[PDB]
């Protein structure tokens, strides 16, 4: 049974309770795992968006244009 | 020539308000743009759109 703690999901194994995080890695592992018939009767798509992909391992960096310094002190940035 | 209708007359205390026209009347073809999105900037202290 998986909950959400903040920013973390706790799985509570029923006791063949069994309370503890999922990591990340294991969350990511066991979707990567996923069979492409299985993901996409869940709504995803097999080019665009495999479910494996709303982990984020890389971080795109918006060029400069995105965020630009603005400086008005005329003098610091 | 006479008025056909006569007219109601007299003295009467009016205020001068602070609205004038000069401090409200802008136009703008083209001038400054916003850094970031790269449209007009806002008001007419600015030279606005």
């Amino acid at each position: 049974t998986i909950r959400k703690d903040g920013l973390k999901l706790v799985g509570s194994w029923k006791k063949d309770p069994e309370l503890r995080v999922l990591s990340t890695e294991e969350i990511l592992n066991i979707f990567k795992h996923i069979s492409v018939k299985d993901f996409t009767s869940l709504g995803f798509n097999e080019v665009f968006s495999r479910p494996e992909w709303m982990i984020l391992t890389c971080l795109p960096v918006p060029p400069p244009p995105v965020r630009p310094s603005i400086s008005f002190n005329e003098s610091q940035r | 020539k006479k008025l056909m209708a006569q007219i109601f007359f007299g003295p009467t205390y009016y205020q001068r308000l602070r609205h004038m026209v000069d401090d409200k009347i802008h136009a703008r073809a083209r001038g400054p743009m916003q850094v970031l999105t790269r449209q007009p900037v806002e008001g007419r202290s600015r030279d606005g759109g």
